[PDB]
């Protein structure tokens, strides 16, 4: 087969490939810190990392980071509308291989 | 040689990279914005996290607008040819696509822009990691019982 | 250590947890698409399915989907303005687990 | 028994889930949009692939804002609780936040709402996939040599 989008003779690849962004929270949504252990993002990624940096590719490490976000996190606040709240960290991924800290 | 497969990015480099944290606790008060009281433990535990992982970890505290724009420029132009990659930790209020400097907001397009692929060629190819503690808008997720 | 937003009594995760989004192309960006042979990244994601869904994690997979679409395709138009594009997938990730097509 | 991790989402449930394949390649003259040559190799080509993946799959064709609505809604208000996960893919015109249907626009939010963990409770702590072949704005990437 053949196409006139493939197979260029030139390699180049997309000037925004190979760039993660680690979002704390969705799309639209507040973020939550407290104001004494720090942000539940930074703990939980922090965490995560001193476990599975040397162990984990990283999109992996950061699914644990969501699930431990998600679970292990509900806002507290004497306003009822910052009340019992809850959070999910966002992983944008436009890497093109895996990633390891570790070799 | 036998098989070279290269499903992942090649880490073993002279050095990891750079790690740039930009922790904003304090601004103007023209701004009206508080203080974001905790996120010293936050910059503290990543410095000391990346520093395990071999990460040349910079920290800057309460930067401004022009200041964490000069700083990412600085950066993007330096050369990276014997890192192994680059990442960014932005702690600050935000917006959705914006990161607050201590006098005013940067889009973070802006900040990313310095290392697109044909403008950082020492990073070319090599992953580039922005670690961002901000809100992204004003939507409160009540969730849902398990 | 103790605090007041962790280790709740009652169980919850965010409503917005669990959810998955592959995008074509990132933020902001034009998608392209083969008149004759379909888009550059459902071709893409098809063929990484039928190869990796019975060996890797999904986001491995995805991850394989964007070095294709980055790699082996470059637009080509009359127009150029729009000759010589290239595009790079956007993985968007809020699950909280690993996910394998089999078991 | 022994020690029990979960570290990924059970799909062992007797059944994978739904595959709903939304195809739009003809919209109406009035949006002044042209038709989407190639789609319905995209469609062909994802209903064979999740086919082997032992998924549901529905493929629905030009639907109008108002048909995408009800159809998620619909698939939303079924009882997922023997599927393991549920798949959406939408192919057709777009911009950030937005997929087109034949006569108007639809906000992804507004579709992907219908299946937020309180509002479809059988899919609640199952994933969810959304595949999307749109355009998500008007930026060209002129790309960097390698």
């Amino acid at each position: 087969a053949s196409g006139v989008d493939d197979d260029m003779a030139c390699h180049k690849i997309p000037v925004e490939a190979d760039f993660l962004y680690a979002y704390s929270t969705a799309p639209g949504y507040y973020s939550w810190r407290n104001s004494k252990d720090g942000s539940w993002f930074i703990q939980s990624l922090c965490a995560m990392l001193k476990q599975y940096a040397d162990k984990l590719e990283f999109m992996h490490i950061l699914t644990r980071v969501n699930r431990k976000v998600a679970t292990e996190f509900e806002s507290f606040s004497f306003d009822a509308t910052f009340h019992a709240k809850k959070q999910i960290p966002c992983i944008v991924s436009m890497l093109t291989k895996e990633l390891y800290f570790y070799h | 040689s036998g098989i070279s497969l290269d499903n992942s990015y090649k880490m073993d480099y002279p050095e990891m990279g750079l790690c740039i944290i930009i922790n904003n606790k304090n601004f103007h008060k023209s701004t009206g914005m508080t203080s974001r009281s905790g996120t010293d433990v936050d910059a503290a535990n990543l410095r000391e996290t990346f520093r395990n992982l071999k990460y040349e970890v910079r920290n800057k505290n309460d930067l401004t607008r022009e200041e964490i724009v000069e700083l990412m420029r600085d950066v993007s132009k330096e050369d990276h040819s014997k890192r192994s990659s680059f990442v960014c930790v932005l702690l600050s209020h935000g917006e959705e696509g914006i990161i607050f400097g201590t006098n005013g907001p940067v889009d973070l397009k802006k900040i990313t822009n310095f290392f697109r692929g044909d403008r950082c060629r020492s990073l070319t190819g090599k992953p580039k990691l922005f670690i961002i503690q901000a809100c992204r808008g004003t939507e409160l997720d009540c969730g849902i019982e398990t």
